[PDB]
């Protein structure tokens, strides 16, 4: 599904611990 | 002694004890510190016995190299919470990562580091925040751990604690004088992250602290934040402020209510006409101060839609789920912005949707409208072409003809994008080459994919002039790859990695008409790569001259007829001809090539050295080099 492939959208350093 | 860090380092992998109090046998002040300081590499981290005695939890082992005599606390090392491999971790910070109270209260105890900094600047803890444990954050801040220290972009612990979703130390950093206002090197008020992960709690004392309200840099408010993300239960406390005015209450409701429907985890229509209504009835009952919302014009992408500003026109989209979706992108573009970050996220989603419904018709124009929005934002479009490509492959695939307009669009942002990936490769330093040429390499690969499919597409004169053009255009800018390969290069090597999802489908490098294509757009036939293969050497090197024949054959007949010298040498010394692993790739060359003086004669130049530099025509001078 093509749906399924734009999770991985969902990288910045911003928020990293 | 001399190396047998082995030994504890396994021991305090589990958290040994014995092993390592047999590991330690009577030794004097210079062999106690060389065994108990003894570092390693362990490729990835730094190896030291208090990273790994913190980071699974085992305070004994700590315990035992702390009682009697004190190990380097303040030992700097490297270690990995998935990828989050960050420098300057000593035990103290590892240890509040991962959320041990026990070994940090046997670190702090001595007197550890409770500010050690590292690259990203993130205290300890930022790092216990970020786990989310209470003991851990005021064990630390009663030992004056530095509660101000930021990272480099300003994100101080508090902004951490209000995202990932810790409550309880988000209430005692603000009783313990933290900064609720704090900003960000792009603007991150602690109201941004809170709204934007959805915690209710968070943002409930925030602005029970006055944590108040400032725009993002992205001209984005808290409750507009709030808004973008789905996230309705936090608007309701914002909206609760009667400080933002109904400007920003029906922005923030049709914002929400827009982004609903166009959302991929909480996709809910109900749950969008509603607050979508809410949002207009504030603006259409008052009186004689009615507002009306600005104008936008039809944008093609969204059905030519022009959006619902009446209630009897938004009540026509409670019966169309395929209308709230465009008129959810729409009302999206219209408040978030044309240039925001997030605002192609639905658009590429809402296409997405509707290409698995096999209705390619309309995810086509929402895609490039998305890809446009990106493009025309300086973003990293590597993988929306990508999806382009995907797209493109099943269409061709099932029955179905793409448009030769939409491959047009395609292909010049696809030349624009690895223009510009060319200009992030040259304009960066080492620190990020390495991704920056990955994503260059990727583009790349989807041009060709792109290309692929355009010469699978019938078309008419007009279009192919385009697509042509869109390919010149590239082949002039001359791409190449880390290993030399140029844009030619790869269309005939079958090592190029096709992409698995749909270009599988159909894209099969080596392809006979895209190299055709190529070459009759202006490729250099006689280019070499970074070794010295040129454009036939790599295509002599196929797996199956037997069954995919007619695509070797007119490929081999294709870069002959276009000027590739059949006798060129790379840097290992080796004609094509002497660069085949197959016998049907170096017949047809053989067959494919004609005896001529003049390579003879470069060949005897080039073994019986003459110091060609003069005496010789200009032209010929590299052609002695080819051989």
């Amino acid at each position: 599904k093509f749906a399924d492939h734009l999770h991985k959208f969902h990288a910045a350093g911003d928020l990293w611990q | 002694m001399e190396g047998l860090a082995g030994y504890v380092y396994k021991a305090a992998s589990e958290g040994k004890v014995l092993t390592l109090a047999a590991l330690l046998l009577n030794r004097s002040e210079s062999d106690i510190r060389y065994l108990l300081g003894y570092v390693s590499q362990q490729g990835g981290q730094r190896s030291t016995p208090l990273i790994i005695a913190a980071r699974n939890g085992h305070a004994k082992v700590v315990r035992l190299l702390l009682e009697h005599y004190r190990v380097q606390t303040q030992q700097t090392g490297t270690v990995r919470f998935d990828g989050y491999v960050i420098d300057g971790a000593t035990a103290l910070w590892c240890a509040a990562g991962a959320g041990h109270f026990e070994v940090v209260k046997l670190l702090v105890s001595h007197g550890a580091n409770v500010n050690h900094t590292t690259v990203t600047n993130s205290t300890p803890l930022r790092a216990a925040c970020f786990d989310g444990r209470l003991d851990i954050v005021k064990y630390l801040v009663e030992n004056n751990a530095n509660i101000s220290i930021a990272n480099k972009y300003d994100n101080t612990c508090l902004m951490i604690a209000a995202y990932k979703g810790h409550t309880d130390v988000v209430r005692y950093l603000l009783e313990q004088r933290a900064d609720p206002n704090a900003k960000a090197h792009c603007g991150a008020t602690a109201l941004h992250f809170a709204a934007e992960a959805g915690h209710i709690d968070i943002v409930k004392e925030l602005i029970k602290w006055r944590a108040a309200i400032v725009v993002n840099g992205h001209g984005m408010t808290p409750l507009k934040v709030a808004a973008e993300s789905c996230k309705a239960d936090v608007v309701e406390l914002l909206l609760s402020h009667a400080d933002c005015d109904r400007r920003s209450r029906i922005e923030a409701l049709e914002l929400l209510g827009a982004s609903f429907a166009n959302d991929r985890e909480n996709y809910d229509i109900i749950k969008t006409y509603h607050y979508l209504y809410l949002a207009m009835l504030e603006r259409f009952q008052d009186g004689d101060n009615i507002l009306e919302k600005e104008v936008l014009p039809p944008i093609h992408a969204y059905g030519n839609r022009t959006e619902c500003r009446n209630p009897q026109e938004l009540e026509s989209i409670r019966q169309d789920r395929d209308a709230l979706h465009m008129e959810g992108l729409i009302v999206r573009e219209r408040i978030l912005g044309a240039d925001n970050i997030d605002v192609s996220h639905p658009i590429i989603y809402r296409g997405a949707v509707y290409a698995d419904n096999m209705e390619f018709e309309q995810c086509i124009k929402l895609w490039l409208h998305a890809l446009h929005l990106r493009q025309k934002g300086n973003r990293n479009t590597h993988k929306d072409l990508l999806r382009f490509a995907q797209v493109f492959s099943q269409m061709i695939h099932l029955n179905e003809t793409v448009k030769a307009p939409d491959i047009e669009c395609v292909l010049r942002c696809s030349v624009l994008e690895i223009e510009q990936s060319m200009n992030r490769v040259k304009n960066i330093s080492d620190a990020d080459v390495h991704n920056a040429m990955d994503n260059y390499e990727c583009n790349l690969y989807t041009f060709l994919y792109l290309v692929c499919i355009s010469t699978k597409t019938q078309c008419s004169e007009e279009d192919q002039c385009k697509i042509n053009k869109q390919i010149y255009n590239l082949i002039h800018l001359d791409p190449r790859t880390r290993e030399g390969f140029t844009l030619l290069h790869l269309a005939v090597n079958s090592n190029t990695p096709v992409d698995d999802f749909h270009t599988n489908d159909v894209c099969s490098f080596p392809n006979a008409l895209v190299t055709k294509l190529l070459l009759d757009c202006g490729a250099e036939v006689n280019a070499v790569d970074n070794e010295g293969n040129s454009a036939l050497h790599i295509i002599v090197q196929y797996n199956r001259p037997i069954s995919d024949f007619l695509t070797l054959h007119s490929i081999i007949i294709s870069l002959v007829e276009a000027g590739a010298h059949t006798d060129m040498t790379n840097k290992q010394n080796k004609t094509p001809l002497d660069k085949s692993t197959t016998g049907v790739s170096e017949i047809l060359l053989k067959t494919q090539m004609k005896m001529s003086l003049k390579c003879l004669a470069a060949r005897a130049v080039r073994a019986n050295d003459i110091n060609y530099q003069d005496q010789i025509p200009r032209t010929l001078e590299e052609f002695v080099g080819f051989h």
